[PDB]
């Protein structure tokens, strides 16, 4: 993406960002979820098994 | 048209794309020192402002 | 009389509640940067040499 580099599995989000937050952050400060810089879908991160 | 410094000038660099690669390199340059990102890796990155 | 008073279990309710509080603690160091740039691996290797 725009940084953010990781590894999981991408699955569309049921959640909202306000326009201006890109991306989201767990208890643990890894990302949640991200907004897609093309086409801004929200995306869930689960982890790979 | 570069200013005095007791009224330094400043410009936005905005929705755009790249020249960030290495352009110290062509040695025009009497010094290059980055405070925050190693050098090499600038043009790999995403910025907002 | 059980039913009715939700304290009388307390000696399991608090063994419950120390360990979940226990990870509940680990998982949130791993947002500490203990004096680091940042409490995230990626950023220190996608910023630095």
């Amino acid at each position: 993406f725009n940084g953010l580099t990781g590894t999981g599995v991408l699955t569309e989000s049921n959640k909202k960002f306000l326009p201006f937050q890109q991306f989201g952050r767990d208890i643990a400060d890894t990302t949640d979820a991200v907004r897609d810089p093309q086409t801004l879908e929200i995306l869930d991160i689960t982890p790979c098994s | 048209r570069f200013a005095s410094v007791y009224a330094w000038n400043r410009k936005r660099i905005s929705n755009c794309v790249a020249d960030y690669s290495v352009l110290y390199n062509s040695a025009s340059f009497s010094t290059f020192k980055c405070y925050g990102v190693c050098p090499t890796k600038l043009n790999d990155l995403c910025f907002t402002n | 009389s059980l039913s009715s008073t939700p304290s009388a279990l307390g000696k399991l309710q608090d063994v419950v509640n120390q360990n979940a509080q226990a990870l509940n603690t680990l998982v949130k160091q791993l947002s500490s940067n203990f004096g680091a740039i940042s409490s995230v691996l990626n950023d220190i290797l996608s910023r630095l040499c």
